RNA sequence: GAGCCUCGGUUGGCCUCGGAUAGCCGGUCCCCCGCGGGGUCCGGUGCGGAGUGCCCUUCGUCCUGGGAAACGGGGCGCGGCCGGAGAGGCGGCCGCCCCCUCGCCCGUCACGCACGCCGUUCGUGGGGAACCUGGCGCUAAACCAUUCGUAGACGACCUGCU
RNA sequence: CUGCGGGAUGAACCGAACGCCGGGUUAAGGCGCCCGAUGCCGACGCUCAUCAGACCCCAGAAAAGGUGUUGGUUGAUAUAGA
RNA sequence: GGCUGGGAAGGCCCGGCGGGGAAGGUGGCUCGGCCGAGUGUUACAGCCCCCCCGGCAGCAGCACUCGCCGAAUCCCGGGGC
């Protein structure tokens, strides 16, 4: 599995119904895809991984993707990991601050790739949860709960190195 | 000035300023500024057509043979009516422009390229 | 020694980007080297923004760090952004550019001629100065 | 229609690269102060990779074998050779317009020289990161004429001071006499500061 | 009066990295870095002028020592400002980095 | 003045040191040091307008006929004072003759106007070789041969000879 | 028995198979210079090596350690004062 | 054209309910000329934010370009080889 900018989608699926259960019962899943036709692939990985039923014997509901409700405001999110390393697996629980669920959980996947060197296959997204001011354990998130917040910007390292490539002057570094 | 019938362009800058008498071009080979002057109250003679302006020489039916036979004449001819129409066309054109200030000044001027201009860059 | 801060309400300029060019007033941070901005009167919504595309002016307005479009845009009008700006020297010099780059050559030769003139006039007032202050000094 | 350089401040690589890029496009290019040339990591790893350098020769016979300039204008002129196809005709066509100097030459001493934004220590390098000078690397080497250099350059950069001088004079001096006759160039300041001059 | 033409430098063919092909040249153009200046160059005529032994004829002059390689602007070619062009005859190869004129009177401004 | 070969080009920038969690410019009321340098303080800018995102020069000619500006330029203009030694190879500062009214705005025409068609426009009196004008200065050395052994397979090397 | 693009180099690898050409677009691979192309105002993190690292075949390393640094899991105590 | 018969947002807002940052407030202390600036503590809202009850044209995947899939639910014009 690859990632991108990764979308929430809500996928609903069932069973095939058969003579022997009429009304089977409807299950929904919460999975963050690049887009829907590998939203159901992996809706089908993990309905099969939990419970006996597989894409042949069932059939999808309905797929449809999940809007942010509130894309203007800034959120804590937090997410538990089940990922795959080298030696055994583990559990994770990692926090992120961002304006959407989706970019949060494209933050962490991006986050354990840079840290852990873990792949998008081996990681399984189990709960994305947004979270309050507090109940927050990791201090990067905490050090930005400031309403009096100041920084400045100390070494702005100038960008167009190569905008006329031969100058008299030396560029600034500060701002 | 106009478009004729072939479709080139009928160019004229003044012969007092330019030294560029009644004239066609083509598009392609023309920059279009963005500068015009008033020119809908002039009126351009009829005769001043695209076959007006051609070629008459080089007729085949002469000896050919020797250091002779239009190799010489070394010249065209003015042919006083061109001069006759180009005043005409001038008398009614150079006022027009001399209107405008600096802008008989900057038709005598020659356009060229420098160092550190660049035409994509420049706007025309 | 800096003077300049990401606070909330300061005025920021977007050097590059959509919205490049436009004046937009920081609303709250995000991360690290992103935060909430935005721009009601200067046609920008309501989005996330690096910093590395914002470089931020001497103009702060205050209002709470997390304020729903309507009280920033009021601080903005009673502070009038856009008059202070337009009096600054930074607005003053990105204008001189956008002149210099709408110029005609009509334009070009004009000030090719008024060029030719003054710099002449200018150079002979320069040599009959240093003349005079070589006689000062013997 | 000659690009001059000068290598303070530059990172070796990346203006040797560039360098090299703009030789083979045709360009004239003369890069000075060569001893201002640094190099990223610490000097000890400069240092070492210098010596291992030294070490490759062909043991039947190092006169044939590899040729270890110690100056840091060959140096650098190595480094440009190693990024051009030199084996070529058109590579030593091209080397062949390359120039470096050890300081600032007289004939180049009195002309105005570019820096590379691209190939600056203060922007590809983190002000955390360690680095070594070309000039101090090649004096334990075995150059031979460091002090001679500064010599020079401190006179070089002194004569340059009574220039700056002279310049800082003039241009105030131009400066109050646009003052002096503001008046009588009026009409020609506003078109000027019409078209975005002056402003 | 003055220069008509834009300076431009011949970089070299159309190539891969063990295969070139000598039908198609690329042009460099002073002051075009991107891929959004070259819109303008765009089937601009371009000549390369260089002198030889012999004389030759000239338009409207006198016979000369010049003589020309004509050529026209195809396409863009990477990001960078460098422009394709073809010629009537491929060139000597012997112009690389050297001066390249391109004319300005294919005029669709 | 022709006369062969060889090419690149198609306005120049004649310059501080420099730091990047900082810098640029003046006055320096104040102090110190040798018109200048250094320090304190003060006042202006700093996404650099005392910006290479820049500056400098115009790239039609000539007639006369007005206004603004104005003593500027030229005759590889002729004679003196210097700076420059890193690989100087360039400029600065003064004396005397003659000539021109050049830059900006408008009147006034005339310039093969070669009737649309490409290498136009220059650095260049370019660089190398051979021949036609004058003024100012020139008079050989090297090698072979001979000689000697501080040298030597032969070359080579150290030496002597109006 | 098989040329061609890439892997610097090359039996078997990756792509893809061959008449002579013009134009356009791709695969596998790449875009600091050699060397065609990121001369993107690319995005998020990690890493200092006095043996750094840099792409299937492939051209090299193990067990065991490090408060060097960066994340996670579990367990206690701390204003009745660590 | 469809969607969550798009999600949020923009404007006048009206009659309420609770919760939380911690402010024209108070206040131990600190820095300058009652004020200006910086920290903490219970903390209603005259700085605000969030949920629940309900309703107005003002919308439109919006040239305030915050992120979709698209074409009998699709047509026109121009440039280069
Ligand atoms: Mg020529």
């Amino acid at each position: 599995k690859a990632s991108g900018t990764l979308r929430e989608y809500k996928v609903v699926g069932r069973c095939l119904p058969t003579p022997k259960c009429r009304t089977p019962p409807l299950y929904r899943m919460r999975i963050f895809a690049p887009n829907h036709v590998v939203a159901k692939s992996r809706f089908w990985y993990f309905v099969s991984q939990l419970k006996k039923m597989k894409k042949s014997s069932g059939e999808i509901v309905y797929c449809g993707q999940v809007f942010e409700k509130s894309p203007l405001r800034v959120k804590n999110f937090g997410i538990w990991l089940r990922y795959d390393s080298r030696s055994g697996t583990h559990n994770m629980y990692r926090e992120y601050r961002d304006l959407t669920t989706a970019g949060a959980v494209t933050q962490c996947y991006r986050d354990m790739g840079a840290r852990h060197r873990a792949r998008a296959h081996s990681i399984q997204i189990m709960k994305v949860e947004e979270i309050a001011a507090s109940k927050c354990r990791r201090p990067a998130v905490k050090q930005f709960h400031d309403s009096k917040i100041k920084f400045p910007l100390p070494h702005r390292v100038l960008r167009r190195q190569h905008k006329p490539r031969f100058t008299t002057k030396r560029p600034n570094t500060f701002f | 000035l106009k478009q004729l019938s072939s479709g080139l362009l009928l160019v004229t800058g003044p012969l007092s300023l330019n030294r560029v008498p009644l004239r066609r071009t083509h598009q392609k080979f023309v920059i279009a500024t963005s500068t015009k002057i008033d020119i809908s109250g002039v009126k351009i003679p009829k005769h001043l057509t695209d076959a007006y302006f051609k070629k008459k020489q080089l007729r085949k039916p002469r000896h050919q043979e020797g250091e002779i036979f239009d190799t010489e004449k070394e010249k065209y001819e003015i042919t006083e009516q061109r001069k006759v129409d180009q005043k005409a066309v001038d008398s009614q054109i150079l006022p027009k422009i001399k209107a405008v200030p600096q802008l008989q000044g900057y038709l005598r001027s020659v356009f060229a390229l420098t160092n550190g201009v660049y035409p994509h860059k420049l706007v025309f | 020694v800096f003077r300049r801060f990401v606070e909330v309400g300061r005025v920021a300029y977007v050097s590059f980007g959509p919205h490049a060019g436009k004046l937009v007033a920081i609303v709250d941070v995000i991360d690290q080297n992103r935060a909430l901005v935005d721009g009601p009167c200067t046609r920008v919504r309501r989005q996330a923004m690096p910093f590395k595309c914002m470089q931020l002016t001497d103009f702060i307005l205050k209002f709470p760090h997390s304020a729903r479009q309507k009280y920033v845009r009021k601080a903005w009008e009673k502070a009038d952004i856009n008059t202070k700006w337009a009096a600054t020297r930074w607005a003053k010099k990105i204008e001189a550019r956008e002149r210099k780059a709408k110029m005609t050559d009509f334009d070009r030769y004009k000030v090719m001629k008024a060029k030719k003139m003054r710099n002449r006039i200018i150079k002979n007032e320069v040599k009959k100065l240093q003349r005079a202050a070589l006689l000062k000094a013997s | 229609q000659v690009l001059v350089l000068d290598g303070r401040g530059h990172l070796l690589g990346r203006l040797a690269a560039i360098v090299a890029k703009q030789v083979l496009l045709g360009r004239k290019v003369v890069v000075v102060r060569c001893e201002g040339i640094n190099i990223s990591g610490n000097f000890y790893r400069n240092k070492l990779k210098y010596l291992a350098f030294l070490r490759k020769r062909m043991n039947t016979n190092p006169s044939r074998g590899p040729y270890h300039f110690r100056a840091p204008s060959r140096i650098f002129w190595r480094t440009v050779r190693g990024m051009l196809p030199h084996k070529t005709k058109r590579g030593q066509a091209a080397l062949d317009r390359l120039k470096v100097f050890d300081g600032i030459p007289p004939p180049y001493d009195k002309k105005k020289r570019m820096v590379v934004p691209a190939a600056l220590k203060v922007v590809r390098l983190k002000p955390t990161r360690k680095f070594a000078y070309l000039g101090r690397l090649a004096h334990e080497v075995g150059w031979k004429y460091q002090a001679v250099t500064a010599t020079l350059e401190e006179k070089r950069k002194e004569k340059a001071k009574i220039h700056y001088r002279k310049k800082k004079q003039l241009m105030r001096l131009r400066k109050q006499a646009e003052k002096n006759v503001e008046k009588k160039i009026d009409r020609f300041t506003e078109v000027l500061k019409t078209h975005g001059f002056l402003v | 009066s003055g220069r008509l033409w834009c300076k431009a430098i011949f970089a070299g063919y159309k190539r891969g990295l063990r295969n070139q092909r000598e039908h198609t040249a690329l042009l460099k153009i002073e002051g075009v870095y991107a891929r959004d200046e070259t819109e303008f160059y765009l089937g601009k005529r371009c000549a390369y002028v260089y002198k030889a032994k012999n004389n030759t004829v000239t338009p409207g002059g006198k016979p000369n020592k010049t003589r020309v390689i004509w050529g026209k602007v195809t396409r863009a070619h990477g990001n960078s400002g460098m422009v394709r062009a073809k010629f009537r005859s491929n060139l000597p190869a012997k112009a690389i980095g050297h001066r390249i004129r391109v004319m300005l009177y294919p005029s669709r401004i």
